[PDB]
């Protein structure tokens, strides 16, 4: 499995896309938020269920090999890199990164 | 009007002889329009990939028979079992040529399995025949491999039922153990000196070492072991004066495969004279039905009698009238001292030298 | 833990009703070996699943063979739930970790002998075909009879050689003179042998026939040559659905894993992939009980307390479930054995005498049954009495006792010569007979009203 | 649950990963490479309870992972590459196979 | 056993069978060792409570 996401850099004052190259009705994609100099933090699992203890402003959807991520409203928190990870086949692989400003 | 045959062979000379025999099968059978198509595969180190590949290929070729003819397996398991189970799912008869494990005589598990070599229970039968020679009625039994130990014990019981005699002691345990001196001391106190051995070579070497430490190789001791017990490092620790048996032509694969292929050709021509000759489908995909002539073909092969030695499958689908030889450990060089006929024992002129005293 | 529940069914079983536990639910139709291997290797890459629960709708027994083989080659426990995959095989292997449900031949044989004892049919024979596994049955029967309280009468064992030529096989079939006959054969040979026996005339009402679950094949497939009243026992309990079976399998697996975790934490291990072991549940789930139901296994893989069911063939050509199996005992819904005189439309069976007697000191001695063996002593005879419980209600119980005396000696000798049959019992109405305003009572009330036939008891 | 690791390095090296928040004999341990300029990679996993080990084909023959059941430490040896390293553990609910607990990070350079 | 659990002492035995055994030993060529039976019952076949087997 090889992943590819665009744009490499995003200019906002937003949305993200991650296209792949499902497991019996279950989607296997996770999004990680990594501030500079800090370990990654899981944000979304199963491509539709958010993680407890996180702001409700985040929501995601997608199926098959085309999945997307959007955020609203915009705040100071979403200022890091992001990626998408697959788990349908071992070993796992991550995205290419996406800044924000 | 074509017959497909699948085989598993690695040696190229043996495969060439196999193709030669398949070609020569159409010689004495006239100019009939039946054809024999050959299919062969080689070894792979794994046992699932080999299984699936052989199953799919011989299903797609729509073959009738399958053979296994490789003694020198680096794996000590000697497992043609996936081939047998997969070709029995469609009740397509399978032919074994090397494996001699007594488990394969059970036809409740292996539905469509036959082989032309006898399992080791026949050696127990030959031992019971030897008991008819020297008038012995007390024995001590020790079998390690519990997969076939129960079968060997049951065969010995069936043999003894005619005389209605019972063994003085029997023993089974887990192969690979070494502290077996306690059971040796237990057997020492008894009256019989008849010791029956059927185990792995590790266990055989272990018990030979333990008995040599305990000095049970003196005069009066009766020793009798099977073929598996005197090979490898087990032969190294073998006390002098022991008696061994031999499987005649059990390794010259050439004539073995030749006879098997001749039998297959005659059986196929015999079946061609009958009606309702269906064929196996490409059961690899979406063909969940059994061969409606599966049991029919199996029973046709069961009644296969021949005279050109005689090959004859019993109700267990095993070859009878096998010739066995008798070997003796004379200063650790094997010497032929007897033979076993179909139901008789014929000693030769070589002296019967025992670990203790007299040759009597 | 990670458990996969795969069902190969034609019956519409949907999927939505199906520290780290995950369950997999699937529905499958095809049953070809390549599909099995492909599905197993695909799911084996699906998050390290250790549990496999399988059932089948077809009646092919090679599926269980392949499942056991793959379990051995993957070191993953597998269960059998329904169909040919749940059929009890011959001899499992310690290398394998495959386990089933349902009883073996020996347990069913013990149940059959219990059923025979509970009706006091102490004369029988033994008929065996060339079907594999007959010698184990023979040995088990020989060992079971010699250590029993009954002292059974066994005729010489009938063994078939081939498809009966009716030349020398009929010679052995003629010598069968008992009333109870035991048959061990496949379904295809049963039709032939039963037609042969019906031509020989051994298909009378007293010539009962008992067969194991092997010969009873499909419930829908019913040959016409089976007389209405064949004795069969099979583990097919229709009151318990497959949902309960898989739920009990899940309970077994969860209990075994939970109990094996404490002795050693890193027990659940499945192989990485098809291409390319110290502590397990192999020798650990011998003892297990969930929600009171003892679901323990044996050393060879069998069950400890299975669910066997006694079935017979009614006049409507259907396998009629009659008796179940308790924890160890045997229950019977129909205590009094029905005659089933009509096996076919060519069987006018008619012979039996309802005999009612009264307790007379030297002629009719009523004694309780011997509790040591639960059988009337051989010089007594069976009987029953409808014993009322209380005086407020008329409900009563048919307590079975033993009768002897002097007049009972007469009745026994009469059946020796005239060769008839009787069902002895006792009068609960009262004394011999008294016409109370042109109304009789007792024995006279049982022969005039023709509720009975004769009365061997002393009468004036 | 918290994780700790060794210090920086500067041939062959060894990096420790110690567990002090759970039963160390139950959960797998995975190693990650995060060389700057790209997202990440995946090396292998190890189960301390039984010692079963699997390795990635790309890193096969170069990274050896070992564990000690007594001190609850994880050892990964690279023989004969300058990148930041992480040792991590899954939540345990399985299936998802995500990474939740992260180490500190050991910076190796040649 | 209820009275004397395990108290075995060498004692003196005589009578008829003792003399018969002495005569047998004198006539033939062997040795012997006289010992008693743990109970005083001749011997009966009885089911043991386990395995439902007569012993
Ligand atoms: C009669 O014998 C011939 C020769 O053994 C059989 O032909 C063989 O058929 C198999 C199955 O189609 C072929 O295997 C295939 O080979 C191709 C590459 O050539 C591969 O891409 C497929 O995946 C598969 O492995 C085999 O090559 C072919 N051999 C020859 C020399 O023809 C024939 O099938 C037999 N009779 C029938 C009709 O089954
Ligand atoms: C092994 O088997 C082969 C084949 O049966 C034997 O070779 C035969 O030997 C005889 C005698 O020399 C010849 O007449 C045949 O023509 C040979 N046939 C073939 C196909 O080679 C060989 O002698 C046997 N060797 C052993 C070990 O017994
Ligand atoms: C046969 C055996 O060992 N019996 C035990 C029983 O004593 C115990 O209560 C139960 C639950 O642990 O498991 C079983
Ligand atoms: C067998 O072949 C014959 C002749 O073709 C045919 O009549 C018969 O129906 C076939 N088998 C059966 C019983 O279907």
């Amino acid at each position: 499995i090889v992943l590819t996401q665009s744009p490499a850099s995003l200019a906002v004052s937003a949305t993200i896309s991650c296209r792949a190259s499902e497991y019996y009705g279950t989607t296997l994609m996770q999004w990680y938020q990594q501030k500079p100099g800090q370990p990654p933090k899981l944000l979304i699992y199963a491509a539709s269920n958010v993680d407890s203890g996180v702001p409700a402003r985040f929501s995601g959807s997608g199926s098959g090999t085309d999945f997307s991520l959007n955020i609203h409203p915009v705040e100071e928190d979403d200022i890091a890199m992001y990626f998408c990870q697959q788990s349908r086949k071992v070993p796992s692989t991550f995205g290419g990164g996406t800044k924000l400003e | 009007k074509i017959v497909n045959i699948g085989a598993v062979l690695s040696t190229r000379k043996h495969e060439q002889m196999f193709r030669e025999a398949v070609n020569q099968a159409n010689k004495r059978h006239g100019s009939w329009k039946i054809q024999l198509n050959a299919t062969s595969v080689t070894h792979k180190p794994n046992a699932i990939q080999m299984a699936l590949s052989v199953c799919e290929d011989l299903i797609s070729s729509q073959v009738y028979a399958i053979l296994v003819s490789h003694p020198p397996t680096p794996n000590d398991h000697f497992t043609p079992t996936p081939v047998s189970y997969t070709a029995g799912f469609y009740r397509i008869p399978v032919l074994g040529l090397t494996t001699r494990m007594s488990i394969y005589s059970d036809k409740s598990i292996h539905l469509s399995f036959l082989r032309t070599v006898p399992p080791y229970s026949h050696q127990s039968s030959v031992w019971f025949e030897m008991m008819r020679v020297y008038n012995w009625n007390h024995i001590i039994l020790l079998v390690s491999d519990d997969h076939e130990g129960r079968a060997a014990q049951k065969r010995l019981e069936t043999l003894l039922e005619e005389r209605e005699s019972k063994a003085e002691k029997v023993l089974q345990f887990d192969p690979g153990t070494k502290n077996v001196t306690a059971l040796l001391m237990e057997a020492r106190d008894l009256e019989a000196r008849v010791i029956i051995l059927s185990a792995s070579e590790d266990d055989a070497a272990t018990v030979y070492r333990a008995a040599a430490m305990l000095n049970m190789t003196g005069s009066g001791y009766v020793w009798l072991v099977g073929e598996r017990e005197i090979s490898g490092n087990a032969l190294r620790y073998a006390p002098d004066g022991i008696i061994g048996l031999q499987l005649i032509n059990g390794k010259n694969e050439s004539a073995h495969i030749s006879d098997a292929v001749g039998v297959v050709a005659q059986a196929v021509h015999e079946l061609l004279e009958k009606e309702n000759i269906t064929d196996p489908p490409r059961g690899c995909v979406g063909n969940t039905n059994i061969w409606k002539t599966g049991p029919l073909f199996k029973r046709v092969l069961m009644s296969s009698k021949y005279a050109d030695g005689r090959v004859e499958f019993n109700e267990d689908g095993d070859r009878k009238f096998a010739n066995y030889s008798i070997m003796n450990l004379q200063n650790r060089k094997l010497v032929q001292v007897g033979i076993y006929n179909g139901t008789h024992v014929i000693p030769n002129d070589r002296k019967i030298i025992w670990p203790g005293g007299e040759t009597e | 833990l990670n458990i996969a529940v795969l069902l190969g069914h034609s019956h519409d079983v949907t999927e939505r009703e199906l520290l780290d536990v995950n369950v997999v639910a699937l529905l499958m139709n095809r049953t070809d070996p390549k599909s099995l291997i492909t599905h197993v290797c695909d799911l084996m890459s699906g998050a390290r699943i250790h549990g496999l629960v399988f059932g089948d709708d077809t009646d092919q027994e090679a599926v269980a063979q392949m499942l056991d083989f793959i379990s051995s080659q993957t070191f993953i426990p597998i269960l059998g739930i329904h169909g040919g995959a749940s059929m009890i095989m011959a001899d499992k292997d310690p290398t394998s970790t495959f386990f089933q449900f349902g009883a073996s031949i020996q347990q069913q044989a013990t149940v059959m002998l219990k059923i025979m004892q509970d009706y006091d049919w102490h004369v029988f024979s033994l008929v065996t075909t060339i079907f594999p596994g007959y010698r184990d049955f023979i040995s088990f029967i020989k060992t079971t009879v010699d250590n029993s309280f009954v002292g059974w009468d066994m005729q010489n064992v009938i063994t078939l050689d081939t498809s009966f030529e009716d030349a020398k096989t009929q010679v052995q079939l003629k010598k069968i003179h008992s009333s109870v006959i035991l048959l061990y054969c496949s379904k295809d040979e049963a039709v032939l042998i039963l037609s042969e026996a019906r031509s020989l005339g051994l298909t009378g009402y007293d010539f009962f026939w008992i067969v194991p679950s092997l010969v009873s094949g499909n419930t829908e497939l019913i040959p016409k040559e089976f007389p209405s009243g064949l004795i069969s026992v099979s583990y097919d309990d229709w009151d318990y659905s497959l949902e309960a079976r898989v739920r009990d399998g899940l309970g077994i697996l969860t209990t075994a894993a939970s109990s094996m975790l404490e002795k050693f934490s890193y027990i659940p291990e499945a192989k990485a992939s098809c291409y390319g072991p110290l502590h397990t549940l192999h020798q650990f789930m011998v003892n297990v009980t969930w929600d009171g139901k003892d679901l323990s296994f044996t050393e060879e893989g069998y069950q400890v307390h299975p669910r066997l069911v006694v079935i017979v063939l009614n006049k409507d050509r259907e396998w009629e479930k009659v008796g179940k199996w308790e924890n160890q005992t045997l229950s019977l819904r129909h205590a009094v054995w029905p005659r089933y005189k009509s096996f076919s439309d060519c069987e006018p069976d008619d012979n039996h005498l309802s005999i009612v007697t009264l307790e007379e000191a030297p002629f009719v001695i009523v004694e309780d049954i011997d509790p040591l063996t639960e059988t009337c002593v051989r010089n007594t005879v069976p009987c029953r009495k409808f014993v009322k419980i209380n005086n407020s209600t008329n409900e009563g119980m048919n307590v079975k006792k033993c009768c002897k005396g002097f007049c009972i000696d007469i009745l026994k000798k009469l059946s020796r010569t005239v060769k008839f049959t009787y069902d002895l019992y006792l009068v609960t109405n009262g004394k011999h007979g008294k016409k109370v305003n042109n109304v009789w009572n007792g024995m006279i009330g049982e022969v005039v009203y023709q509720r009975a036939v004769m009365a061997v008891g002393s009468l004036t | 649950v918290q994780l700790q690791q060794s210090g920086a390095e500067l041939a062959s090296v060894k990096i420790s990963c110690k567990a002090t928040g759970y039963t160390f004999r139950s959960y797998w341990i995975e190693w990650l490479k995060q060389r700057p300029g790209h997202g990440l990679e995946w090396i292998g996993e190890i189960l301390p309870g039984s010692g079963r080990t699997n390795y990635n084909e790309k890193f096969k023959g170069k990274a050896t992972i070992t564990a000690d059941t007594s001190s609850n430490t994880a050892y990964m040896q690279l023989s004969s590459d300058s990148a930041v390293y992480y040792c991590t553990r899954s939540r345990g609910t399985m299936i998802t196979r995500e990474f939740t607990y992260w180490g500190q990070g050991a910076l190796v350079t040649v | 056993s209820p009275g004397s659990p395990r108290h075995t002492v060498p004692q003196c035995c005589y009578g008829f069978c003792v003399d018969l055994l002495i005569k047998l030993a004198r006539t033939m060529n062997f040795t012997y060792e006289v010992h008693l039976v743990a109970d005083g019952k001749f011997g009966t076949q009885e089911r043991v409570n386990n395995s439902n087997k007569k012993e």
